[PDB]
DNA sequence: ATCGATGTATATATCTGACACGTGCCTGGAGACTAGGGAGTAATCCCCTTGGCGGTTAAAACGCGGGGGACAGCGCGTACGTGCGTTTAAGCGGTGCTAGAGCTGTCTACGACCAATTGAGCGGCCTCGGCACCGGGATTCTGAT
DNA sequence: ATCAGAATCCCGGTGCCGAGGCCGCTCAATTGGTCGTAGACAGCTCTAGCACCGCTTAAACGCACGTACGCGCTGTCCCCCGCGTTTTAACCGCCAAGGGGATTACTCCCTAGTCTCCAGGCACGTGTCAGATATATACATCGAT
């Protein structure tokens, strides 16, 4: 038998490998797609510069960390360990996103 | 400053002086007080003066029903089977009022902060 | 150009971005709405830069364009000032 | 304290606080 | 007239340029006037407020035992200080990271 | 190539060795210390303009960039930067 | 008199001039003590400059009462 | 038994319904001028207040609090109960920040 | 006396008023205590600001006007007051 | 040997002063210089900004069988559309009140 | 003595309550609210406005740079609105 | 519980490209001098605030019976963490191109500024109708039945 | 499903006070003219954004398994709620006093503006070492036989 971690603790090891990291988290070049076909709705043949979507993905992963850290305290506040959906849209309406 | 000091001192801002008792040192000057009122809090050093008993010539506020502001001098320090009763002279009538109901005014406390400050 | 590619946040993508707020166990309904979120969050600030770069009558979005639009939403980033 | 600008209420030492 | 010109951020004692605040002020659409010790003023406080600011980030790279100090070094300091949290509360660093908390419910126990 | 470009790069090298003689300052941070600078400034200066009107003033002063500051930075860094203003502003009026 | 005068950076020095002197003698005794040239230092009391002749019962200056020494840095 | 006594909760709802159609304040006014001036003692000592100031200063608070009652009903019903205890009001005020 | 306690002026009715305009249910019983120190500071925080605004108007009455600027400054600007 | 003095509200068919919006955009402290037709733009802007809301504040008062606006009216015309609610999310009204909601957990459950 | 003139929005309201409900009132109390909304507002497109001078290191401030302003602020269905009612009024001034 | 095994921080060699610095210079900052006005100060005033008193009474406070929500414990099955092998596509380098950003010279129309003027807009006055209020009946949930 | 029985709503009456309209007037808005310069425009340069291609391997992805967990149920039990009775301080109305907000008049020192000289800081360049990287390893910690 070979060796297998009980469930939850290479979870806490990326966890703290995560949170003493600061690169990028999500693939650059698929964003960059994202982000055009965004942007496709606006205006046509819109040029971006490289550090326009640095930026912009720069902020995609703060916004998003900072939404997940309110949705853990969503779901401990229900005496839970998973987070769900419903958390999501309750962490956004207590913050005003959407009401 | 020890425990057994029965001083008088404010316990807020501007405040009135109040006599208590010294209890416990929180820190820092900060010497706690047991109020006659049910009130405990915390009360910094240089805001207390050390008089057991209170001067003869330092001037009080006597307290009865409905007084606030009555400007009396302490001429009589008679202990009452344990209770000292301060003697409220005002324009040559003395009358006794009790320890716990007497106040030292801000004016009246100003005169004494610079003796009995600690 | 008409492809989805709002799978392209991938689903680890979504579990290290969680891992990293500090999240132990995530349900497996999450990751179709938190491309919506960040979806929303993108046609807000593209909305904004594209209209800054319209006034600036310009064709290329440049970073400044990104994080004047950032400012009007109260997240200011640093460094790219 | 609040009035003209100041000569009285300078500094303390430095602030650590950690 | 001439000479010597003796710079305002050195009568000042600054360290920061007291000349350029008057230009960011006056073309800056505040107000018809400027005082003369507006510029001397500000440029006190932006002093101050890099120099706390550095004076923890220091600390923080040494912690690494590090020289240069790098973004992340910048919110280390940044987040720890509470009374920098409420002024940069809603300010957001490129690759400056996050602080690392674990809720204790999270922990394993092996009670 | 004639286009110059401001920015706080050197004050921020030059306050550096003061409080820490020997570290130094990568490209990354000198941006966002460039950054941080503006955005305080720009808060600061916009209270100020503000309380120029809201007092129906028409000159900035020292004056007001202190109680500016009163109602930004929280807590004892406004007593600091205070500290800090008046001491500047006071050696300057001397020479 | 017993009166403390403050630098900008913290230091208390106090000096033993009687309330009725002018502040030359002022001057010399903070040379005496510390050595600083009348260019490198000037006195402020109450956000007021003082003049060199002028004598200490005019500001109205009481016991124990702060002054603030700045200094003048020229060069 | 012989008085006729409501089931709890229809009254708390009759009440929901009619405070949320009314105007007029709800906290009391002179306690309410009272705590007003005497935190305005810890900033500077004799201060003088407007009429209209204090009544801007109530009507600004109880905004502030329904909103903050608000969210801690979604922070209640979220953990799958009706009562409000005291980490419903820790939880609403961490999310939005003021924490 | 001199300075009471004046905080239990916001009565226990009056906060469960404030809450069923929020349409709240029940009220336990620790709510009373915590939501006085929410207000409380609440009130520094704004008091602060418009005292500030006083003293730099060199004037000693709190006008309204100085209460919607500082509630202004937080973000809940209020409307009505101001004129 | 002017002849005629046309208001310039009159000129660009408004009823706000498109003339007082110079004397507020100059000392305002937004620019130098402003432009003839910025005055004219904001003014038309803020036309049509106060006219959806007193659109929506009268029919919130016709029901209340008021035909003076109170305040409560004013947010309820202002709340139950989701884009002044955008346009004033952080605004509190003065005597404005709270948009009636129970949501349905808390309603009574009887269902037999 | 002699007062100051307090310039408000109130006359002007009370033209496009006539637009819009020719028989409808409004109170004083609710007046000054309506008073402060056009204040407020005019504040944040002339504030914003000023930025965008900058931004592209402009000096003016023309209608251009408030129709931009205007899609910053507004949000959606009211912005391209206000747009037509802005563009609108322009046209018929430079004609006159 | 002691041992195994995995991740980890450990120490060391190293090679680079980003950082610190040396230099040219030029454009922005400093120094004098002038004119104009915004701001500081003195004096007045009346308005708004503070305080104090007296009377009703709505609201707050205290006690109690109880029922309904909170909370703890237990069983379950199911959805999710974890490891593995397979496969897609990100990532890096190098290339070629030109659309578009960016800088520069021109001039012209657009806006600041100033004087005369006049009518739009503000302050004070006044009146009546829309709203507040009180009683009285009709009507709608509500709970024990 | 069905009634007492309170709670809520609506018709009518009453009255009052504030909203809307009027009048007089101070002053900001309009008009007309001059003028300087901000920017619209044409032109030129050259940078980087875009596109492509090829190689690599890190990373995504599908799968299988099993266990920790979300959830539903139940039982207890306390703790808010509704209600009544008692207490109290809020609320309204009124009266006096004077602190200070607001205003006007007056003066003058401070600051914008202009011109001239000069050095502080930026663009560019160049040397070098701080740190990333690769690799061997003692360590701890995880989890089980």
């Amino acid at each position: 038998k070979p060796h297998r971690y009980r469930p939850g603790t290479v979870a806490l090891r990326e966890i703290r490998r995560y949170q003493k990291s600061t690169e990028l988290l999500i693939r650059k070049l698929p964003f960059q797609r994202l982000v055009r076909e965004i942007a496709q709705d606006f205006k046509t043949d819109l040029r971006f510069q490289s550090s326009a979507v640095m930026a912009l993905q720069e902020a995609c992963e703060a916004y998003l960390v900072g939404l997940f850290e309110d949705t853990n305290l969503c779901a401990i506040h229900a005496k839970r360990v998973t987070i769900m959906p419903k958390d999501i849209q309750l962490a956004r309406r207590i913050r005003g996103e959407r009401a | 400053s020890f425990v057994g000091l029965r001083v008088v001192a404010k316990w807020s801002s501007n405040g009135y002086f109040y006599s208590g008792k010294i209890t416990r040192d929180v820190g820092a000057g900060k010497y706690k007080l047991l109020f006659d009122d049910g009130y405990e809090c915390d009360v910094l050093g240089k805001d207390i003066l050390l008089c057991d008993p209170i001067p003869l010539d330092t001037e009080v506020t006597a307290l009865s029903e409905d007084e606030y502001f009555s400007a009396g001098v302490v001429k009589g320090h008679r202990k009452e089977s344990g209770e000292l009763y301060y003697s409220i002279e005002k324009e040559g009538q003395r009358k006794w009022y009790k320890r716990m109901a007497v106040i030292l005014s801000l004016e009246q406390g100003n005169r004494l902060r610079e003796q009995y400050g600690l | 150009v008409l492809r989805d590619n709002i799978q392209g946040i991938t689903k680890p993508a979504i579990r290290r971005l969680a891992r990293r707020g500090g999240v132990k166990r995530i349900s497996g309904l999450i990751y179709e709405e938190t491309r919506g979120v960040l979806k929303v969050f993108l046609e807000n600030v593209i909305r904004d830069a594209v209209t800054y770069t319209e006034h600036a009558k310009r064709k290329t979005v440049t970073a400044m364009d990104v994080v004047y639009a950032l400012k009007r939403q109260g997240r200011t980033l640093y460094g790219f000032g | 304290k609040a009035a003209d600008i100041s000569l009285d209420n300078l500094v303390e030492g430095k602030r650590k606080r950690r | 007239a001439r000479a010597k010109a003796c710079t305002r951020s050195s009568r000042a004692g600054l360290q920061f340029p007291v000349g350029r605040v008057h230009r960011l002020l006056r073309k800056g659409h505040y107000s018809e006037r400027v005082g003369a010790g507006a510029p001397v003023y500000l440029a006190a406080v932006l002093e101050y407020l890099t120099a706390e600011i550095l004076e923890l980030a220091g600390n923080a790279a040494r912690d690494n035992k590090k020289t240069r100090i790098i973004p992340r070094h910048l919110q280390l300091a940044i987040r720890n200080d509470e009374e920098l949290n409420k002024l940069l509360g809603g300010v957001t660093i490129a690759q400056g990271g996050v602080l690392p908390n674990i809720q204790a419910v999270l922990l394993p126990k092996k009670t | 190539k004639r286009s110059r470009k401001e920015s706080y790069s050197v004050y921020v090298y030059k306050v550096l060795k003061q409080v820490h003689p020997d570290t130094g300052i990568s490209s990354k941070a000198m941006g966002i210390m460039n950054s941080f600078v503006n955005d305080i400034f720009e808060r600061i200066a916009g209270e100020a303009s503000r309380l120029a009107h809201y007092n129906k003033r028409s000159t900035i002063t020292s004056r007001e960039i202190q109680t500016a500051v009163r109602l930004l930075l929280p807590g004892e860094l406004a007593k600091h930067a205070v500290s800090e203003g008046t001491k500047a502003v006071t050696k300057y009026t001397s020479a | 008199m017993q009166i403390f005068v403050k630098t900008l950076t913290g230091k208390t020095i106090t000096l033993e001039v009687e309330p009725s002197d002018t502040i030359e003698n002022v001057k010399a005794k903070i040379q005496d003590k510390e050595g600083i040239p009348p260019d490198q230092q000037r006195l402020i009391f109450a956000g007021k400059q003082l003049e060199d002749g002028r004598t200490l019962s005019d500001y109205n200056i009481q016991k124990e009462s702060t002054l603030h020494l700045v200094l003048r840095l020229r060069g």
